[PDB]
């Protein structure tokens, strides 16, 4: 619209209430660095206007990337992994203080050697037997 | 035991000293009160089958005292596939002929499921090995039970870590590395036999034999250990077996 | 099975990913990652991914030295193929995120410029720490600002957030924005924020 070109140049006409070209921009700041300056952000866009972030994290944009913040209970670069779903043996033993069994469909489960027993907590292992295998009794 | 500690008295309760003809012969390790494991290789040169003796709750091997509990070996059970002389499945599993007593000096190690100590054990990085072998590389055995924390390594970063030797041994799967490549510290000759224990949330492991090596504590090189891990169901099978009349069995593997 | 290869770490703000090649055709991988001295512990599970996010162990010491290594396991499934990364060490490593000035005020003769406080991947209480938070008194922002009518550019440095300026009266300034890190000698800054002129 010709009758909204009569002013002289503004950063906040041209290139904040309006996109603005490169060219616009240089002809506001002059200067070829100072115009390198603002272009390098003003034209990257804003990453996180995907909303890449799942399962309630947050997002932060940084120049042609983000950084995703997540819940204390997600993790990956999108928040995509639940640690909830990583109950098994080959993740620190499934918690489990001796033995570990996974069962595929259902949760795994926790075992003892021979001469301990399960505690009722699922994990934890204790002797029933007076000098159990693996313990120093000196020590106590 | 080179660059290592004393183990204070019963602080490695599950330690053997195997003696023949009543002389220091290798280390073993107790599992449980029949059952002892050492490596094959220290049977090579016997001829006096008969005069073996396993010693428990043995700390200083200078004075007698009442902890420590002999039993004749009954049986030594290594696999058919071992070689004398040579370093693949090192590896014995000793009856004794009557039980030891369990006390707070003689404890068993847990000989634990293959699955658990692959996938659990073999990640924990720092474990002990134990023994009254030499001090310095060709130099006097220990008075005093030695033990020595070692860090493991995968075969990969053994090899790639390890100076090239001609003619040196292949690390097999029944094999992992472990200790350090700088001279300070290893594991020794007379230690043969003896365990390499992991402790994992609370209970201590038997994860390895002190087995070979190029020398003791040599720079560019590591201790050299028997993979327990893959002994598991051979082990279990044959704590289960009949007594026969020989000392010696030599029983298939797998 | 093949090995992985190209393990390279991605990090800013603690954020930390590691990367690899190859796509797997009939194999999935696991990472572990430890300390010198610490045991192995495992990630990312039998992924199809070539990278795994490892923000969470790092952050529980940012300080240490990390190695990681990428396992290689066929397709259905002695030791496996692997390949080890490079050491890391996130305090000395990560990259500073780039930076947002939240306000410019003009009290006096002189006009305040405010950086955003930066937000990093490591917790405390349920909380998010800030870059400044973190590394303290290691961490300066920069300011790089102009007036339009002159040539030439000026530069300030604070230990805080904030920038306090001479200005000459009735004219207008830019400003951007730097995290730096001055003691470091190799990615010593981050990139620029964008610019905001009164
Ligand atoms: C928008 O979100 C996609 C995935 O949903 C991501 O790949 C982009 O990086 C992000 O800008
Ligand atoms: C961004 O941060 C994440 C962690 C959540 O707290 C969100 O509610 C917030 O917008
Ligand atoms: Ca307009
Ligand atoms: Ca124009
Ligand atoms: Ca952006
Ligand atoms: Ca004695
Ligand atoms: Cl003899
Ligand atoms: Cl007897
Ligand atoms: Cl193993
Ligand atoms: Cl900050
Ligand atoms: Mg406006
Ligand atoms: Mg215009
Ligand atoms: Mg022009
Ligand atoms: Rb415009
Ligand atoms: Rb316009
Ligand atoms: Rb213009
Ligand atoms: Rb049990
Ligand atoms: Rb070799
Ligand atoms: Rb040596």
């Amino acid at each position: 619209a010709f009758l909204e070109e009569l002013r002289p140049g503004s950063l906040e006409r041209e290139c904040k209430e309006e996109q603005c070209s490169f060219e616009e921009a240089r002809e506001i700041f002059k200067d070829a660095e100072r115009t390198k300056l603002f272009w390098i952000s003003y034209s990257d866009g804003d990453q996180c206007a995907s909303s890449p972030c799942q399962n309630g994290g947050s997002c932060k944009d940084q120049l042609q990337s983000y950084i995703c913040f997540c819940l204390p209970a997600f993790e990956g670069r999108n928040c995509e992994t639940h640690k909830d779903d990583q109950l098994i043996c080959v993740n620190e033993n499934g918690g489990c203080e001796q033995y570990c069994s996974d069962h595929t469909g259902t949760k795994r489960s926790c075992r003892c050697h021979e001469g301990y027993s399960l505690l009722a907590d699922g994990v934890s292992c204790t002797p029933t037997v007076e000098y159990p295998c693996g313990k120093i009794p000196i020590l106590e | 035991i080179v660059g290592g500690k004393v183990c204070p008295k019963g602080e490695c309760p599950w330690q053997v000293l195997l003696l023949v003809n009543g002389a220091q012969l290798c280390g073993g390790t107790l599992i449980n009160t029949i059952w002892v494991v050492s490596a094959a290789h220290c049977f090579d040169k016997i001829k006096n089958w008969r005069n073996l003796i396993a010693v428990l709750g043995e700390h200083d091997l200078s004075e007698h005292d009442g902890d420590e509990q002999s039993r004749r070996v009954a049986q030594v059970i290594i696999p058919s596939t071992y070689v004398p002389g040579t370093t693949n499945h090192d590896i014995a599993l000793l009856r004794l002929h009557q039980p030891v007593v369990l006390t707070d000096h003689v404890v068993p190690l847990c000989l634990p499921e293959r699955t658990f100590s692959e996938r659990t054990l073999a990640f924990v990085r720092f474990s002990l090995v134990s023994g009254w072998g030499q001090l310095l590389d060709r130099g006097a055995t220990a008075l005093e039970l030695m033990v020595l924390n070692v860090p493991r390594l995968m075969t990969q970063d053994c090899l790639q870590q390890s100076r090239k030797v001609g003619d040196s041994p292949n690390i097999t799967e029944y094999m992992f590395c472990a200790g350090y490549s700088d001279g300070s510290k290893d594991s020794c000759k007379g230690d043969s036999g003896g365990p390499h224990a992991t402790h994992y949330r609370g209970t201590w492991y038997l994860t390895g034999i002190v087995s070979w090596g190029q020398g003791c504590a040599t720079v560019g090189h590591f201790g050299v250990y028997t993979r327990v891990s893959q002994y598991i169901e051979w082990l279990q099978k044959l704590m289960r077996s009949e007594p026969r009349p020989g000392v010696l069995l030599r029983a298939p593997f797998p | 099975t093949v090995a992985a290869y190209n393990l390279t770490w991605k990090s800013t703000n603690f954020k930390t990913i590691l990367e690899w090649e190859p796509k797997p055709v009939n194999q999935v991988y696991t990472v572990q990652i430890s300390t010198k001295s610490g045991d192995w512990k495992s990630k990312c599970f039998y992924t199809t991914d070539t990278e795994c996010d490892l923000t969470d162990e790092i952050v529980k010491d940012v300080k240490q030295t990390y190695l990681a290594r990428v396992f290689s396991y066929p397709a259905g499934n002695g030791e496996p193929l692997y390949e080890n990364s490079p050491e890391f060490t996130p305090y000395l490593e990560t990259n500073l995120g780039q930076p947002t000035i939240q306000s410019f005020e003009q009290v006096g003769t002189k006009v305040n410029v405010t950086v955003e406080d930066e937000r990093t991947l490591v917790r405390r209480n349920n909380t998010f720490l800030s870059l400044r938070d973190v590394f303290g008194k290691d961490l300066i922002y920069t300011l790089y600002y102009w007036k339009s009518s002159s040539s030439g550019k000026k530069t300030a440095k604070t230990n805080t957030n904030e920038f306090l300026i001479d200005v000459d009266k009735g004219e207008n300034y830019c400003f951007s924005v730097q995290a730096v890190i001055p003691s470091r000698t190799v990615n010593r800054k981050s990139t620029d924020s964008p610019v905001e002129c009164m």
